[PDB]
């Protein structure tokens, strides 16, 4: 029963996922001749991890983008400690200059 | 190059973690098939590094998926990430505390 389901698979991802016109698709009893052997895994692993360019641009560009979205939150914390050492940094100016105009 | 070195390449170019065990003789019987010559020709052709996804992104991007966050479409990526030029707007606040 498995080489039929993956002769299925194989089919779906060629059509819809690579953008190959659907009468150069070969039949799927046809398809079932490539899962002799070792080739079965092969093709599993094809259909798993190659996608359209289009489909790539989409998982990248979404994942890049909630990451910058999170190094923004995470840039808010060090906001908070660097404007503590701005406080600091003025209150210590203050004093130097208060000690500077005494001198 | 045989038919079976063809696809022996291609998987290599496709980061497949078998591809440096395998010969391109073992393989040339599939392009023997008339009738499945096109499709392998095709595969061979349409198939390049830029169409790889590694497995950390897709598991990334399926948890981004089911975190119910809306998953932005191409146009609206090309807009933001657009917008999302790489501005070193970090540099103007630590700039603040450079110059204090």
């Amino acid at each position: 029963m498995e080489r039929r389901s993956l002769a299925q698979e194989l089919k779906k991802w060629a059509v819809e996922e690579m953008g190959l016109p659907a009468q150069k698709a070969p039949s799927e009893e046809m398809l079932q001749r490539l899962f002799i052997g070792q080739c079965g895994d092969i093709w599993k692993f094809i259909i798993r991890h190659i996608h359209s360019h289009r489909t790539v641009r989409k998982i990248e560009g979404n994942l890049l983008w909630y990451q910058q979205l999170q190094h923004t939150e995470a840039q808010r914390t060090a906001e908070e400690e660097q404007q503590q050492r701005r406080k600091q940094l003025c209150k210590e100016i203050l004093e130097l200059r208060a000690e500077l105009h005494h001198l | 190059m045989s038919g079976g070195d063809r696809f022996v390449q291609t998987l290599q170019k496709l980061n497949y973690p078998k591809g440096a065990q395998l010969d391109g003789e073992d393989f040339d019987w599939l392009f023997e098939a008339v009738d499945l010559k096109p499709f392998l020709d095709w595969f061979c052709s349409a198939a390049s590094e830029q169409n790889v996804v590694p497995d950390e992104k897709l598991q990334a991007f399926n948890t981004l998926k089911e975190s119910g966050k809306p998953v932005l479409d191409e146009k609206a990526l090309d807009e933001v990430l657009k917008t999302f030029s790489i501005s070193k707007v970090p540099a103007i606040e630590e700039v603040a505390i450079e110059k204090l």
